RNA sequence: UUAAAUGGUAGUUUAUAAAAAAAUUUACUUAAA
RNA sequence: GACCUGGCGGUGCUUCAUAUCCCUCUAGAGGAGCCUGUUCUGUAAUCGAUAAACCCCGAUCAACCUCACCACCUCUUGCUCAGCCUAUAUACCGCCAUCUUCAGCAAACCCUGAUGAAGGCUACAAAGUAAGCGCAAGUACCCACGUAAAGACGUUAGGUCAAGGUGUAGCCCAUGAGGUGGCAAGAAAUGGGCUACAUUUUCUACCCCAGAAAACUACGAUAGCCCUUAUGAAACUUAAGGGUCGAAGGUGGAUUUAGC
């Protein structure tokens, strides 16, 4: 599959054409047409449900499709154009030159927001198929020049090959306090345990009283592990006694319905404590959706892990 | 031009079976109750009895009408497994895939 | 109705307009069979008596 | 062989304006011709180092329900044309409780519309009538021998009796059942027998 | 056309199936389809005879292959003329 | 919704290389559709037991097998209209026979259909799917035997029988029939005397003066009887006034003229006829102008319904008319009455269609802006019609009087494209054109590339199969054009075509290649030059070779170039 | 029945049995006959005569209708495709005469001809190419045994002094 | 080792098209359905005789059209219509294909009793998206 | 650094490959003797 | 005689098995009754699977039918341009088991062994480059987890001529087709499961703050006998319930299964 440059030249003649055919069919200015337009304009005119998203139709421009192909490396007369053709890796150790160069002349003068670019995403950039040792000697030097007092440029250098890790922040998200008919601030938050789901109501001020479908919770939850977790998240903050909660809970069992209700409360709660409250609470497994659920049984075993008997002989 | 003398069997099968549908439904009434005399209901018994055998809708047999497989078949489908699986694997049945999950 | 399906596709076959694969197969069959000797024996004049 | 073997014309989407008019091209529904729309679709699971697969003999597309006799443009120009066909809703009855005061009787029934030779379905039969029995002349005595005879057709949370018909062949037929159930149900509630007296 | 029109979507239904995986014993080994059953539920309101006619015919002749389509028609009627009043 | 002008015809199917690329592959492909239609019918019919199995729901009888055999097998008056609603003529006919010989009744009704179904088929059967010049009817016929059997003859048995005589080329004996009709004192209906009077005309070779009596006659027999004219009465006249040249014109118009005062509404078919009439070969075409203008005013925005089996004949004739006066206003208004309402589908047959677009296309050319004759040649061509090679020499000949030579290329790639690629001369005209006067360079490079495609279309006749052929006007044109486009190397391998087919080199290719040779500086291809000319004798090389001498030639060339002479 | 019926390849693929495990470990080669080489679309039994599909549409510029062959006429083509056969069938049962090398039966002297050419504009055209040894190697493999593998010996020379041998 | 629809793996030689380079466990994920009707939707009657004429249909066309055909047939059922879409090859005469589409539609409309199309798209040679 | 015997006979490896076809053959109605 | 490759070794060294080899953890099987397969024996009376990889297996299923079995009777160009559940899974397609709870298979080239079978890595690198297939990736299910699915080439001439199709051979007054009636049992052994042997239990109320029962009238049969009903043309037989009966069993030897 070898795509030469001409073709390639043919292949966006064409995606601007259509581009302004699709536009037209879509009653869309073909000025403004976006690839995101073209995208939705597309998923419209030829719906697919096909699971994997690689398979649908698909209409991007060529440079999008077509992989990235290496020039040719030499001219008619036979001379190639880079003194390191004949390495075969003439982009790889043509950087591990360069970087080699640097190191010698900074010597002679003598992290969470970004990951060193990996293998994959190098070999892109350099369009050369690179083994995992090659990828392994190159952040080596790399890394050597960090350590050292690398130069304003050097630093330029290095940015090149790294990348930018967005990190994903572990801190609960508030819910807003709202204020009812009253006037009394109450939190609303929500719950799952299992195939138990519950809706949980925190009043900002109250004496203790839960109620659970309407009824007490002592009567709801007649056994007492059910009313011990959902004393758990009131007693782990000192906070028994002063909320009142007005909580929903429909599917699971008794102790799912009292997980999902200790979750929707948990949650709710964290309106009226302090962060560092709240972070305690993060770390006790009390804000935490648990997703142990019923694992499926399998055909040919009896149940989701056990086996029928064996019999060797 | 059957699959074979038993699919064969079971098409006169169902033949006679829609024939007499009427007939065997009207009989049993008479035999299904307790309102009826006994007298005239001992007549009905063997009024039905002497219906051919092959009226009994309970003879039918539902065989893959592709390969005449007497079981393995679906009812929707009216085919053996072996068949719906060699159509249902190359994709020719609307609506059908594997299940995971 | 395995009767019509057979039935039409043989007369359809015989007007040239339906090539039946299945059939050549065992058309050739028969005919090379012929040549090597088995052929049906005829009705009453079986090989027992 | 005198003439060579008999050569494809070019495809007709080369001559095509990119201001035409689409729907012209496109009228009714139609499985997608790579020849006649001017898109470089592609399709199909790209092969490694590889491109979906293009248009021409993609099984894929022609796999693909497409809407192109369904443009924005072409349902635009549609409806205008159907407008004439449209009678305007009463603007008396504003909401849903309107309706209900000069209509007191809803009546459902379900049409299905399925693909094949036979556009019979025996679902189809089934009509529903409702009723709150507080749009009927109703006194108390009738009211109570109602929900007596009617029993779970009764709904006391939303005063609503419901009569499904289903016993004869057709919808028409089970209609006007349905409605001559509610006539005699009226009426017999407004007789009152003797032995109610053993109440 | 001027319909006001509501669109949600019903839960889905995937419907599962078991079969035997050889043609001939080995029954600890099956092969398990399904089919799924995608809804979606326009909900119509405040239409007469005509406009409904000519709606269901539009989008009932372009129903794309795969789909079935039920629709439930509520009718609004008034009462009987023999429910006026009672007879007796 | 409208029609797609990049499209073919939506009977065919969509498809590159099903496509049909020509008018007669247009015909050919749908008479081969058609054939598999009447193939699939035969089967269904032959075998109905295959297609009885009945699931659609509600039913559809026209899916359903069609049985044409008589199922009552008695022999009764009732079982042989079975046959006569069959028409099996020869069926009823044995039947009528053995039913007479029997001695049971006959109903007039039943013998009067039977004649109905003889007398419209001539005593012969009607065509099936399996088991012109001349007077049709036969002495020996059955309808004449029965016609006489008959105890009872009513009025419907003699119109009937009058009627079958005049559609089988009877005419004499259909009006000796009518004279008997008369005799007994029997009147006439609307459909006996139409046929009547397309007898008069056809049974004698009297002149018009006799023959417009005599239908003036009928005529007056006609109102005697209390009988109403229909349209078809006044449509047959005018068909039957068409063969009296230059003597019914007047009579015509008097004939029309008596149609709207009676009520009878003119149909397309009526002034079909009229126009026909009134355009005979003449070069005034003065009466003729006047006619054609004051229909189209007539007919201006009038939806038309079928009343006659020749109103399908308008608009062909109509286009005709236009294109003979030259007038692009009275197309313009014929066309667009084909335009208006459904007016469009009384264009009728295939042959019909590709004769009125080819008129009204080669009017267009001729006389309207090219550059509106170009948005009609792209909607009307593919989608319309397929254009016959005349139309593309006309199209070129108004690109040429526009001086819009740019799309010569193009209506090249049309003309390949519409089965136009091996015809002589629309090949020999797009040289011509092309290499008539020097362009700019682009436009020269342009022509040349057409110029090469035109090559290649010659050494890829089929006709080479045959013999080779390269018009010595083509191989000349094709050499200039390469010669100025500067490709001298492709030009240099003509000249052995020349020699070769024997075609004589107009004197401006030789006088152009002289220039061609100087900015190569090489004696050797100047002599080339000379060689090739003084084969041919031709004049200007003695001419020539000195000037050459002049400029270019080595020593040893210019004495062997005298000596060659 | 019809519906139990299958396609050619299938058919053939279980007739050949090529693939199975007789095949493998050493343990008749008939050759699949395609019978579709000399069939026509639209000729049956019958004989019937389809206007544009057995026979051409137009027939002096008039659309041919629907005929059928006459009885004798059938016999003729059934008889003529049946000799078309046996010829077709005569071609393949030839053998062709081969050079023969040091022995009927051996691989030795056996002329290979001149060697591929080359990629780049290379043409070995003066070269001969002659067998010397075939040999039938063998390994031992964990998963299949005994393994077979060709040792060829061959020389190539153009005649006028060059000369190699490659294994 | 699992049969089902796997086209084994050869030298390198056979060329595969897109549809039979996939296994049935890539239905529904990568390649589509070759039929599409409501019968196997939920709720949904005579999924059985759709079946039965979905299989005949795929034989009829591969008779009536022997060595044409380059790729499965693509049935599709629109309320009372069926479109039967064929990619077949650029061999056969048009002559021929115009017969054989007349022919096929009117035969199978009469046979089951509905209108049939038949939507014939050509293509030079069999398109190869592997080759195993 | 306890002890831990046995597994019927024969059978598990070389001469080549592949069909071909053929076209249809360009623009009305109409009429006359 | 000396080698190449593989296998094997009660073969060495080092590092390890994650329900996994040992010691450990939980619940079982092996003992009793019953349900349901198999082997034997039996019957005029199917067939196939039958170390791991057979044994509630083809069957998401046999009172007739199904059926291919047995006895008897009947038919002959036969429901089919016949038929055959007749032989051959050691001729095959098709669909699979198994290693696989694997990671290798292989076209095309190059180099090494003096041009033998064969072999081809060392990263501060020393001859390998490798399309393709598998793993992986991706997708399904509730996540990027897990579980499914997937799992090449080959191994067991592994299973299946009885899903169907089919090569070869055989039958054609029968080895084919139809009708009626009938057998599918238990000396003995054993696999899987079910219910129990009870007090963390039994009954009732309740679905979790209760009262009684608790050793020959307790715990414990889903068996036997009897009766009724359900399905069906047909029920000594199949299923449900009622009555009656109250049995072995008192926690199970060697051995053995599953689960992170
Ligand atoms: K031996
Ligand atoms: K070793
Ligand atoms: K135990
Ligand atoms: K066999
Ligand atoms: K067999
Ligand atoms: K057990
Ligand atoms: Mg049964
Ligand atoms: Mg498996
Ligand atoms: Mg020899
Ligand atoms: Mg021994
Ligand atoms: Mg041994
Ligand atoms: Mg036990
Ligand atoms: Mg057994
Ligand atoms: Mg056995
Ligand atoms: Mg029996
Ligand atoms: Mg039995
Ligand atoms: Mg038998
Ligand atoms: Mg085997
Ligand atoms: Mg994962
Ligand atoms: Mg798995
Ligand atoms: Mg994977
Ligand atoms: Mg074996
Ligand atoms: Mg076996
Ligand atoms: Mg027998
Ligand atoms: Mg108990
Ligand atoms: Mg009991
Ligand atoms: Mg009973
Ligand atoms: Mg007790």
């Amino acid at each position: 599959e070898t795509y030469t440059e001409d073709f390639i030249k043919k292949q966006i003649e064409e995606f601007n054409i259509g581009k302004r055919h699709l536009a037209n069919m879509m009653g869309e200015d073909p000025e403004t047409f976006t690839q995101e337009d073209i995208d939705r304009a597309i998923a419209y005119l030829f719906p697919s449900g096909l699971f994997e998203k690689r398979a649908r139709p698909v209409m991007k421009h060529p440079e999008q499709i077509f992989p990235r192909q290496r020039a040719i490396q030499w001219g008619e007369d036979g001379r190639p154009f880079h003194y390191l053709f004949y390495t075969g890796k003439q982009s790889y150790y043509s950087l591990m030159h360069d970087v080699y160069g640097m190191l010698l002349n900074l010597e002679k003068h003598q992290v969470i927001g970004s990951r060193w670019l990996i293998k994959e995403e190098l070999e892109e950039m350099l369009v050369e198929k690179l083994s995992d040792l090659d990828y392994m000697q190159f952040i080596r030097l790399l890394e050597k020049l960090l350590t050292s007092q690398c130069g304003a440029a050097e630093e330029e250098f290095v940015q090149r090959f790294r990348r930018s890790v967005t990190l994903e922040s572990k801190k609960q998200l508030i819910e807003p306090v709202q204020y009812d008919e009253q006037g009394m601030a109450f939190s609303k938050s929500e719950g799952k345990r299992k195939t138990a789901k519950a809706e949980a109501i925190v009043y900002k001020h109250g004496s203790g009283r839960i109620k659970v479908n309407g009824i007490d919770y002592q009567l709801y939850f007649p056994i007492t592990q059910d009313r011990e977790q959902l004393m758990f998240p009131f007693h782990f903050v000192d906070r028994l006694g002063k909320h009142d909660v007005t909580c929903t809970v429909s599917g699971g069992g008794r102790s799912a319905q009292a997980g999902a209700i200790r979750l929707a409360m948990a949650k709710a709660l964290c309106s009226f404590v302090t962060e560092d409250e709240v972070e305690w609470m993060r770390q006790a497994g009390l804000l935490t959706t648990d997703p142990r659920v019923r694992e499926r049984k399998k055909p040919g075993q009896e149940g989701a892990r056990r086996k029928f008997t064996w019999k060797k002989r | 031009h059957y699959v074979d003398w038993r699919m064969w069997r079971d098409v006169k099968r169902r033949k006679m079976a829609y024939e007499y549908a009427d007939e065997r439904l009207r009989i049993n009434s008479l035999r299904k109750n307790t309102i009826l005399p006994k007298i005239l209901q001992d007549v009905a018994d063997e009024e039905i009895a002497a219906l051919p055998r092959d009226s009994c809708p309970v003879r039918i047999r539902n065989r893959c009408v592709m390969t005449s497989r007497p079981r393995g078949v679906k009812r929707r489908w009216r085919l053996s497994r072996i068949v719906f699986r060699h159509l249902a694997d190359h994709g020719q049945l609307s609506g059908i895939q594997r299940a995971t999950w | 109705n395995h009767h019509t399906y057979a039935e039409l596709m043989q007369t359809l076959r015989f007007l040239g307009l339906y090539r039946d694969e299945h059939q050549d197969f065992m058309d050739e069959q028969k005919r090379l069979k012929k040549l090597r000797g088995k052929e049906k024996p005829k009705k009453g004049e079986g090989k027992r008596a | 062989e005198r003439p060579p073997r008999r050569k494809a014309l070019p495809p007709r989407t080369e001559k095509m304006a990119v201001d035409q008019d689409w729907p012209s091209v496109y009228p009714v529904a139609a499985p997608f011709k790579p020849s006649a729309v001017p898109l470089p679709v592609r399709m199909g699971y790209p092969v490694k180092k590889g491109v979906p697969m293009a248009k021409e003999g993609n099984l894929e597309l022609l796999k693909i329900p497409n809407f192109l006799h369904l443009t924005p443009v072409a349902i635009k120009k549609h409806c205008e044309a159907l407008k004439d066909f449209c009678t305007e809703w009463p603007a008396a009855l504003d909401s849903d409780e309107k309706c209900e005061k000069h209509f007191p009787i809803e009546i459902d029934s379900t049409d299905y519309v399925s693909s094949g030779p036979s556009v019979r379905n025996p679902r189809a039969r089934v009509v529903v009538l409702r009723v709150k029995l507080s749009s009927l002349n109703l006194d108390d005595h009738a009211k109570k021998k109602l929900i007596k005879l009617v029993g779970e057709r009764y709904c006391k949370t939303t005063d609503v009796l419901t009569i499904k018909t289903d016993r004869c062949p057709l919808r028409r037929q089970n209609y006007d059942y349905a409605v001559y159930l509610l006539t005699v149900l009226y009426h017999e509630s407004w007789n009152t027998e003797e032995w109610e007296k053993s109440k | 056309l001027g319909i006001s029109i509501k669109v949600h979507e019903p839960p889905r239904k995937i419907e599962r199936f078991t079969l035997l995986q050889s043609v001939h014993i080995y029954k600890k080994h099956r092969v398990q389809y399904e089919m799924r059953t995608l809804y979606r539920c326009l909900e119509l309101e405040h239409l007469t005879g005509s406009t409904a006619d000519v709606y269901l015919e539009y989008i009932q002749r372009n129903l794309p292959e795969g789909v079935a389509m039920e629709v439930t028609k509520t009718q609004l009627e008034q009462l009987p003329e023999h429910i006026k009043e009672p007879i007796w | 919704v409208n029609r797609d002008t990049t499209a073919v015809p939506y009977v065919f199917q969509d498809d590159p290389y099903l496509m049909p690329a020509s008018s007669l592959e247009s015909r050919s492909f749908l008479l081969a559709k058609k054939s598999g239609e009447n193939v699939a019918k035969f089967i269904i019919n032959s075998y109905p037991k295959y297609f009885q199995k009945d699931i659609a729901e509600p039913h559809i009888p026209c899916l359903m097998p069609e049985y044409f055999e008589p199922q009552i097998k008695d022999i009764s008056e009732a079982a042989l209209k079975e046959r006569i609603e069959l028409r099996k003529v020869k069926a009823s006919v044995d039947m009528f026979d053995q039913l007479l010989q029997a001695g049971t009744t006959v109903s007039l009704e039943t013998t009067n259909s039977l004649l109905d179904l003889l007398c419209y088929y001539g005593d012969q059967e009607p065509s099936t799917d399996y088991h012109q010049f001349g007077v049709t009817w036969r002495a020996k016929n059955n309808a004449e035997r029965i016609f006489s059997l008959m105890p009872e003859k009513n009025e419907h048995s003699y119109c009937t029988m009058i009627r079958g005589m005049v559609k089988h080329r009877a005419y004499e004996q259909a009006l000796n029939l009518y004279t008997e009709l008369l005799n007994n004192r029997l009147h006439a209906d609307v459909y006996t005397f139409n046929a009547l009077i397309e007898a008069t005309v056809c049974a004698i070779n009297e002149k018009f003066e006799e023959k417009w009596s005599k239908i003036l006659e009928l005529l007056r027999h006609m109102v005697a009887q209390k009988v109403k004219p229909n349209l078809q009465t006044f449509n047959t006249i005018l068909k039957c006034l068409r063969r009296f040249h230059v003597f019914a014109r007047s009579p015509a118009l008097q004939v029309l003229r008596e149609m709207k005062a009676i009520g009878i509404e003119p149909s397309l078919a009526t002034y079909h006829h009229i126009i026909r009439l009134f355009d005979q070969p003449g070069d005034p075409l003065k009466r003729s102008s006047f006619i054609i203008y004051d229909i189209m005013n007539e007919l201006m925005g009038k939806r038309f319904s079928p009343k006659d089996p020749d109103d399908d004949k308008f608009f062909q004739s109509a286009m005709s008319i236009c294109s003979s006066l030259r007038d692009l206003e009275l197309a313009y208004q014929v066309h667009g009455l084909l335009k208006t309402g459904d007016n469009w589908k009384f264009i009728g047959p295939d042959q019909h269609r590709n004769f009125y677009y080819s008129k009204f296309f080669d009017l267009i050319c001729l006389m309207e802006q090219i550059d509106v004759t170009l948005k009609w040649y792209e909607d009307l061509i593919p989608s319309a019609y397929f254009p016959h090679s005349q139309t593309m020499i006309h199209l070129l000949q108004a690109l040429d009087v526009a001086n819009r030579l740019e799309v010569i290329p193009k209506i090249w790639k049309d003309s390949k494209e519409y089965g136009h690629t091996f015809r002589s001369d629309l090949r020999e005209e797009i040289l011509m054109l092309m290499a008539r006067d020097k362009h700019p360079p682009e436009l020269q490079v342009a022509f040349a590339d057409c110029a090469a495609d035109i090559k290649s279309a010659y050494e890829s006749q089929p006709i080479r199969q045959t013999a080779q052929d390269w018009p010595a006007t083509s191989l000349n044109c094709i050499a200039i054009l390469f010669l100025r486009a500067g490709r001298t190397q492709e030009a240099w391998k003509m000249l052995g075509l020349f020699r070769k087919h024997n075609k004589i080199p107009r004197s401006e290719l030789l006088n152009e290649l002289m220039d061609s040779a100087k900015v190569s500086n090489s004696p050797s291809q100047a002599i080339e030059v000379v060689e090739l000319a003084s084969a041919f004798s031709l004049p200007i090389c003695e001419g020539l070779t000195q000037r050459v001498m002049s400029d270019f030639a080595i020593n040893q060339e210019q004495k062997e170039a005298l000596s060659n002479l | 029945s019809f519906f139990t019926k299958l396609t050619a390849d299938e058919l053939w693929k279980g007739a050949l049995a090529e693939t199975g495990a007789g095949a493998k470990k050493g343990r008749k080669k008939k050759k699949r006959k395609d019978l579709n080489r000399g069939q026509i679309i639209g000729e049956g039994r019958y004989g019937f005569l389809w206007p544009g599909l057995n026979v051409p549409l137009m027939k002096n510029g008039a659309v041919q209708t629907i005929a059928q062959r006459s009885k004798e006429e059938q016999e003729k083509v059934e008889a003529d495709m049946i000799q078309q056969r046996e010829e077709w069938d005569r071609k393949k049962k030839m053998k062709v005469k081969r050079e023969r090398g040091w022995s009927g039966n051996s691989w030795g002297g056996i002329s290979l001809g001149p060697p591929d050419p080359g990629p780049c504009g290379e043409t070995y055209e003066d070269f001969d190419t002659r067998i010397l040894e075939v040999r039938n190697v063998f390994t031992m493999t964990a998963k299949e045994g005994r393994k077979k593998s060709i040792r060829v010996l061959v020389a190539v020379g153009n005649g006028k002094g060059a000369a190699g041998f490659s294994i | 080792k699992n049969r089902a629809a796997r086209v084994r793996v050869s030298k390198g030689d056979k060329p595969v098209t897109y549809e039979e380079a996939h296994a049935p466990h890539y239905i529904a994920h990568r390649k589509g359905w070759l039929s599409l009707h409501t019968g196997n939707l939920d709720g949904e009657d005579h999924a059985a005789e759709r079946t039965v004429e979905d299989v005949f249909l795929r034989k009829f066309m591969w008779g009536t059209f022997p060595g044409c055909l380059a790729d499965q047939l693509v049935l599709k059922r629109r309320g009372n219509q069926l479109e039967i879409c064929a990619v077949v090859l650029r061999q056969l005469s048009p002559h021929k294909y115009y017969f054989l589409v007349g022919y096929s539609e009117t035969l199978l409309s009469y046979f089951y009793k509905c209108p049939v199309r038949l939507h014939l798209q050509t293509v030079p040679s069999k398109v190869v998206y592997k080759y195993l």
